[PDB]
């Protein structure tokens, strides 16, 4: 469920 | 010292995220919050970054998330209410946020009219290859997933795929433009190498000329 | 039209210089000298760079050279006359060229004279591995060498050796710079790269929603 | 003797 925001953290520098 | 001591609790927290330790964080923002609050009141200007790391800080803490939704809001007020690019960014990011509470509160109606928000803002200041713009793409095709609008979220993940690829193609051209300006570089170096030789020649020539000139030369000329 | 017809054959003579048909491009700023002296006047701001350009290509073709003087001082007047740091510059420029006229006529305490104008100004205004103050440098320790100063012909050999040394050095720290943004640059590229199977998952995640859902899913939500 | 002038158009490149 979770991954979803780790992913997004990636796609921004940060 | 109160804008002293406040900017270094920021420090403090920032990398208390950055390191995860999270309570650790929130205390650091709690606190710089409560610095400025008690210095300038809690709606000034002075507040508005630290009340956002500080809901940033909330946020991720829920994962109370009440909490989160008030710091933030207070904080996009106090971005909004500015006209600055930093800060108008700022408030996109403040935006970002509370659509990011909105999600961990299945409230994904209202992610949608966050992320947009964040995204109407960011597209006014920053350029089309901004990974920024990839992430609020990415974040509004999600809410647009979970609230179960599959063609708008595929919509939203390729915007994002197009952000990332455009910004492959500008940085695939600052690497031909630094290597190539290294290659010029390089080029110039060995130029100059050459022409000290030359240099050191003249210089030569003239002291054997005062040694063996005499000190009449130039008062007779 | 007479100053689009003046800046073609500011060209024209420019690239009949490089080229070293020194005649072609006399004739080139000669009329460009003309077209501006007949519209503007021989002594206005607007004909300060063709009559330098023209007594620069007066000076080569001595290689008559009074009238390269007479062309080079009245641009040096036009040029000095201005307070910009690019009139400046050209204003020490056609000093320059005045001292290597001085040279040629023999008259070496003039040129040091002119090749000290010309260094005075541009050590006001440039930076200090910029190749004209090498040239500078340079001109002067020959002028004072043929005029048999060798000991403060030697100390100018040495200033330009030291401007040349120190952008060996400036170029030395663009090169590492370069690569090493590049450096950067590509391993972005790749981080990027992994990025986007990623989302590819998050668009099949949702095309198969989609087709395994019916349409009244969302109307019921 | 002109081969110092040369030099002077190197050092400047031009």
């Amino acid at each position: 469920m979770p991954k979803d925001i780790q992913l997004a953290r990636r796609i921004r520098g940060e | 010292d109160v804008d002293s001591e406040a900017k270094k609790l920021l420090g403090l927290g920032q990398k208390h995220l950055v390191m995860g330790d999270i309570p650790a964080a929130v205390n650091a923002f709690q606190e710089a919050a409560s610095l400025l609050g008690k210095k300038y009141g809690e709606t000034a200007n002075e507040c508005g970054e630290a009340f956002f790391f500080y809901g940033k800080s909330l946020l991720e803490l829920a994962r109370n998330l009440e909490l989160a939704w008030d710091m933030l809001d207070l904080a996009k007020i106090i971005f909004k209410r500015q006209e600055t690019k930093e800060a108008q960014l700022y408030a996109a990011q403040a935006h970002l946020k509370l659509g990011e509470v909105s999600v961990e509160s299945e409230n994904y109606v209202q992610a949608v009219e966050e992320f947009q928000s964040c995204l109407n803002l960011q597209e006014q200041y920053l350029e089309a290859h901004d990974r920024l713009l990839a992430e609020t793409h990415y974040q509004l095709g999600l809410a647009y997933g979970y609230n179960s609008q599959y063609d708008e979220a595929v919509a939203q993940f390729s915007k994002s795929i197009e952000v990332i690829e455009n910004r492959m193609a500008v940085l695939n051209e600052q690497v031909k433009e630094a290597e190539g300006s290294s290659a010029e570089y390089k080029k110039e170096i060995e130029e100059l190498k050459e022409l000290l030789p030359e240099i050191r020649e003249k210089i030569e020539d003239a002291k054997e000329s005062q040694r063996s000139g005499n000190v009449a030369e130039l008062a007779l000329k």
